[PDB]
RNA sequence: AAAUAGUACCUGAAAUCGUUAAGAUGGAACGGAUUAAGAGAGAAAACAAGUAAAGAGGGGAAAUUCUCUUCUUUAUUAAAAGAAACAUCAGUGAUUAAUUUAAUUUCAAUAAAGCAAUCCCCUGAAAUUGUUUUCACUUUCUCCCCGCACUAAUGUGGGGAAAACUGGCUUUAUUUCUUCAAUUAUUUUUUUUGCUGAGGAAUUUUAAAAUUAUUUGAAUUUUUCUUCUUAUAAUUUAAGUUGUUUCUAUACAGUACUUUCUUAACCCACUCGUCUUGAAAC
RNA sequence: CUUGGAUAAGGUGCCUAAAUAUUCGCUCAUGAGAUCCCAUAAAAGGUGUUGGUUCAUAUGAACUAGCCCUGAAAAUGGAUGGCGCUAAAGCGGAUUACCGAUACCAAGCCAUAAAAAGAAAGAAAAAAUUUUUUUUUAGAAUCUUUUUAUGAGUAGAAAAUCGUGGGG
RNA sequence: UUUUUGUUACUGCUAAUGUAAAAGAGAAAUUAUAUAUGUACCUGGUACAUAAAUAAUCCUAUCAC
């Protein structure tokens, strides 16, 4: 929490144990950049998160529904919601900090070739016992009327493929950088190399 | 009179030996059996062990005996009731 | 004061001018707390209220 | 002087007592009513020849070696001014960090030890205290703003007590010098200064 | 390559509170590598700088700074309270102060 | 909150203003304790404005002292300046409202060559 | 004399409106606590007595002698105060590392020598406490037979043997190879640190107590803190904070210090008066 | 009226100061559950799962009680306080640390109540060189020093104090 | 659409500053969780190799003139 911008892909993460530890972060300023929230996690069968997207869609203004709940259905701002109710968002400090959160679904270009990183804390695999029910949030608001499930991952077949390209170019680079650091040690004086080695460089 | 700072009676060494006269004789004896004994390691302590030797063989046959009743003691009990109860 | 000492842990045939010559004792609250004063001591629950007989004077030297 | 009370042997030296107040009710006194007072007891990794960083002033960051103990508490270092740039100088204990090593520790230099205290020895307290004519002729000059910084720069010059100094400053750099610079890693650690990087804690190092 | 540092990074939260009162004369800072309560013992009497930037010149200057100390820790994981010469304004809770090490040990 | 200069304490600054005279322009602002039931100022209910009492009171050896650490004694005549030239250190001068220039003149003179301080000896120069 | 005293004519408040300037402004506005950023004012504590040479005045005493003071320059000189840092002491807390002597069925290890094999310190099952007698109670990385690779197992299922390596007990001298724990009772110390400093004793901040260095004698614990004010001096641990440097500053109101307004933040805040068991009240 | 320390009731996933603490069990709900007052649920059932008792040669039964489920239908759109939570952030225990009052403890100050005393009086310091210069040199009885404990208030009662037109 | 110095008689003015966050604010495969990734060969399979308290790590920084 000393850095500029953290970024994090969402894949894998339980949508509230994520969301809880995002808003300690923003309230104390942080920067957050969170990608990939199509692939986030939620801990019931598919079915019964549904019909509970059901019931939060029957409740509106009775004399005029432009007003009141607005039922945003894109896997983002689902995330950006429930981040919202985590925080006190009524005040000018409490709105200073939802501000400073930035939602994608897929990985577009800025942060394709940035550092992402993950929180344990909130990994589905090392939260939910192996014989509970779960669903992914992509599936759940493509069955409420999303409609971009399938270009998304069209997209990040592409972004895999350069992606492995840049890997490879990148792992030739490390041994030929190798080869080079193991050659120059015999002409550096006994004493240098001796305390080098001493601490394992 | 006006009054002054309370001084703290235990840590205050002039405040202590003026409400107790005996103070410093008995803190001196102990003092000095202090230092004693803590020069005493590797030269005493190694007869410790022969005392051990002396009275905790002593005491031990009767202390082994009176446990050894008791456990006695609440077995019997168990069996009786046990027969009872068929 | 080695007088009184001695009157009052042993009830002496001073004792009560010794104990009424003394202001009664204020102290401070214990410093890792109570467990619930609503329960007694002797209670299969966290309690205070009961006689604890001599376990007083772990308490008292933590609010002394 | 000295008093022993529980086996702590405090010392102790003279101190003057200056303030004054108000009586009751007729005239005035002094408040201290004291005689004596209990000495310092620096910590105990303060040596002689060890080896040390500036934590504050205009010099932080850099090193240098311990001096002398100076009778008022703190006391007198010098990074040889030759091979560093910090001359005689006198600074609080307390705004120090010392380190595990020490000049007289290396074989090359521990046979110097004798002449280096010898001379450390006409180092004094009162030295470093600039007298009240000196100040007056410095703050004449605020009635072009850079020939009164080299003006200042030679009304010190000429003080008594810093040529007294410096002489001392290039007595102890003349003898210290030669053999330091045999050592050519232990003397560029002497002209470096000293740095925090992330990925070191400060409660877990040792310097 | 220039301007040492000398001193680790903090970020000043808010004040010491409970839920719904205030109590200004405490102040709550966080350490940047400190996450313990036994880690944080290690600091308890360094100084405190808190640094800021203003539009008009004062003294010949834009910067000032108001002077503090660590006095305590604040529980199982590496906050710490502390005190300052005058109250921190409320404008300052997410920015940078400086935990200096001068009162070495 | 407290303010302290020297050895002189004053525990409050700020006034105390009459509830309500935010409000209503016919409510002067000076203290009346309120009377009245359902009045949540007289109840001390928290969030609202707070009564005077002897609490806030001031140290008996500096209660009436100025900055000036003196008191101030105020004028009218030459003449009446008389006993000031026996305890000239505790005791500073003030020039009532309605007296002349001219007779100021003479007793900002006198007050002078008595060693005593005048508060206000530039008004109606 | 004065017309912002022009006849609706002394003074000329509040409600309400105009002009200019400076701010604020996502479905009320004001407010309490606390600070910050701006703007306007300010020297009576928020530095310098005095000395010396003039220049201009104003008094007192014995129209000539001495003496006292206020202003203006010029050049010389101290003192005092507030704040910060470091240190010393005292009062009240946090934090870490130990310790004397006892009690209360504790243990574990290194040499050698031995005792018993379903056997041992224990535990179990049968034949009011004490006693006696039977049968069970170990697995090994060994062997044999059957299944012949059968197992989750770099092995395994069923049935038989042996051994005392392992486990237990006994003699002895060991305890820095290693152990000497835990909980109470009773004593003595230590690392790093937060907050506070009321008062000012013309004769109780004294007496006493403690300390240090010379002494006059006796003990015992036999000693560089061993006791008993059985003689003089000093000191504080007694008898509620003292010191050293620096800054403000070689200033006369400056962007610094004091103060009053304006506008933000963080926490909090229903409309008063009244009758009523009960009022923010539809 | 304040400064600092440590608590009670209750809490420690975010809102919100302090445990995504440790150590044992139970529970899957196509209308789960979430602790005084307190903001509803029953008779009768279950071949869900987990413990226990009693009978019959390694199966068959009969009972018992914990969580879960059926029984369980109303009118604007809505409420474990919200988000949410299933290697719990749920239910029943245990072991520690921590956060948290105008209540507790140590210190300063204001007022109220009581108390110990007082109606005979004399030189202290600093700055300058063994003479000058500053500060003080007290004695008002409903008064002056010093000490301890205490402080909520409608109807109602009393004392002290502040201001206005006239008179001596 | 380079750089240097600055933003310390009057009519509203006619020269003109801000910051919710600099002090190395360093860091681009993918996938699984009763397992993975790379290479070679067949048409997912076979063989070999490599990680497995993997940020509890790598990179970068003082040698002036
Ligand atoms: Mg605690
Ligand atoms: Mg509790
Ligand atoms: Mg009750
Ligand atoms: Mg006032
Ligand atoms: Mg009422
Ligand atoms: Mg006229
Ligand atoms: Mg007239
Ligand atoms: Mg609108
Ligand atoms: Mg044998
Ligand atoms: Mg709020
Ligand atoms: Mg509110
Ligand atoms: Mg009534
Ligand atoms: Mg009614
Ligand atoms: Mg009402
Ligand atoms: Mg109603
Ligand atoms: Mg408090
Ligand atoms: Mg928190
Ligand atoms: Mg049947
Ligand atoms: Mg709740
Ligand atoms: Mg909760
Ligand atoms: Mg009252
Ligand atoms: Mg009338």
């Amino acid at each position: 929490m000393y850095k500029k911008e953290y970024v994090i892909d969402c894949k894998g993460h339980l949508l509230g144990r994520l969301a809880s530890l995002i808003a300690k972060e923003l309230l104390n300023g942080q920067r957050i950049v969170a990608v990939r929230c199509e692939d986030i996690n939620i801990s019931g069968s598919l079915y019964r998160n549904k019909l509970k997207y059901q019931e939060f869609l029957r409740l509106r203004t009775n004399t005029n529904p432009k007003k009141g709940p607005l039922h945003l259905r894109e896997p983002s701002k689902i995330l950006w919601r429930c981040v919202r109710g985590m925080l006190p968002h009524k005040t000018y400090k409490g709105q200073l900090a939802l501000k400073k959160l930035k939602v994608c679904v897929g990985m577009p270009y800025p942060y394709d070739k940035k550092k992402k990183y993950v929180l344990p804390s909130a990994l589905r695999a090392f939260r939910l016992k192996k014989h509970r029910r779960y669903c992914r949030l992509g599936t759940l608001s493509s069955r409420v009327g999303w409609n971009y499930d399938t270009l998304v991952k069209k997209n990040e077949v592409l972004r895999k493929q350069v992606s492995k390209a840049y890997y490879k170019k990148k792992v030739n680079n490390l041994n030929e950088k190798k080869e080079i650091k193991t050659e120059a040690l015999n002409l550096i004086n006994p004493e240098q190399r001796q305390v080098l080695e001493n601490f394992g460089y | 009179k006006k009054r002054l700072q309370n001084k703290n009676s235990l840590t205050n060494f002039a405040v202590r030996c003026r409400l107790n006269p005996a103070y410093k004789l008995l803190r001196s004896l102990a003092v000095l059996r202090m230092r004693k004994s803590i020069l005493e390691k590797s030269k005493n302590k190694k007869e410790k062990r022969v005392q051990k030797q002396i009275q905790k063989k002593e005491l031990q046959k009767i202390n082994h005996d009176y446990y050894k009743g008791v456990a006695k003691a609440v077995k019997k009990k168990k069996k009786r009731e046990e027969k009872k109860a068929k | 004061i080695e007088d009184m000492v001695y009157q009052l842990y042993t009830c002496g045939p001073v004792f009560k001018k010794v104990n009424n010559f003394l202001w009664a004792f204020k102290l401070k609250p214990p410093r890792k707390g109570f467990k619930a004063k609503r329960h007694a001591f002797n209670e299969p629950r966290p309690g205070d209220w009961g006689n604890r007989e001599a376990h007083i004077n772990e308490l008292i030297n933590r609010m002394i | 002087k000295h008093y022993n009370v529980k086996g702590k042997k405090k010392v102790l030296v003279p101190v003057n007592a200056k303030k004054t107040i108000n009586k009751k009710y007729f005239g005035r006194k002094v408040a201290s009513k004291k005689k004596y007072v209990v000495q310092r007891k620096l910590r105990k990794s303060i040596e002689v020849g060890k080896v040390a960083i500036i934590l504050t002033g205009k010099h932080m960051g850099k090193r240098c070696i311990i001096t002398k103990i100076l009778n008022s508490g703190l006391l007198a270092v010098v990074g040889p001014y030759e091979i560093n740039g910090v001359p005689l100088k006198r600074v609080d204990s307390r705004y120090l960090v010392v380190t595990s090593t020490n000049i007289f520790n290396f074989e090359n230099i521990a046979k110097l030890k004798d002449d280096f205290l010898n001379y450390a020895q006409d180092i004094d307290d009162d030295s470093f205290i600039k007298t009240l004519e000196i100040k007056k002729k410095q703050k004449k000059l605020l009635k072009f703003m850079n020939n009164v910084i080299d003006k200042i720069k030679e009304i010190r010059k000429e003080d008594p007590k810093v040529q007294k100094l410096e002489g001392i400053q290039k007595d102890i750099g003349s003898l210290l010098k030669p053999e330091i610079l045999k050592n050519k890693v232990f003397a560029h650690y002497l002209k470096s200064k000293f740095t925090l990087r992330n990925d070191m804690v400060l409660h877990k190092m040792k310097f | 390559l220039q301007a040492v540092r000398l001193y680790e990074k903090g970020v000043i939260l808010g004040y010491k509170r409970s839920q719904r009162n205030q109590d200004p004369n405490f102040t709550l800072i966080s350490i940047k590598n400190v996450n313990t309560k036994k880690h944080a013992q290690f600091y308890v009497g360094k100084r405190v700088a808190y640094v800021y930037r203003t539009t008009k010149h004062h003294d010949g200057v834009k910067i000032k700074c108001i002077w503090g100390k660590v006095c305590r820790t604040h529980g199982n994981s590496g906050v710490i309270r502390a005190k300052f010469k005058t109250h921190i304004p409320p404008k300052a809770f997410g920015d940078r102060v400086r935990i200096l090490m001068y009162p070495s040990n | 909150a407290v303010k302290k200069v020297g050895k002189i304490i004053k525990k409050r600054t700020k006034k105390f203003t009459r509830f309500q005279s935010n409000r209503f322009m016919r409510v002067k602002p000076a203290w009346r304790k309120p009377r009245g039931i359902d009045c949540r100022v007289r109840r001390r209910y928290k969030g609202t404005n707070l009564m005077p009492s002897i609490g806030y009171g001031s140290n008996k050896k500096t209660k009436f002292l100025l900055p000036n650490n003196k008191y101030k004694y105020v004028v009218k005549n030459v003449k009446e300046m008389e006993p000031l030239i026996m305890n000239h250190t505790k005791y500073c001068v003030q020039i009532a409202h309605n007296v002349s220039s001219k007779k100021r003149k003479q007793i900002i003179e006198r007050a002078k060559q008595m060693n005593v301080s005048v508060i206000n000896a530039k008004a109606r120069l």
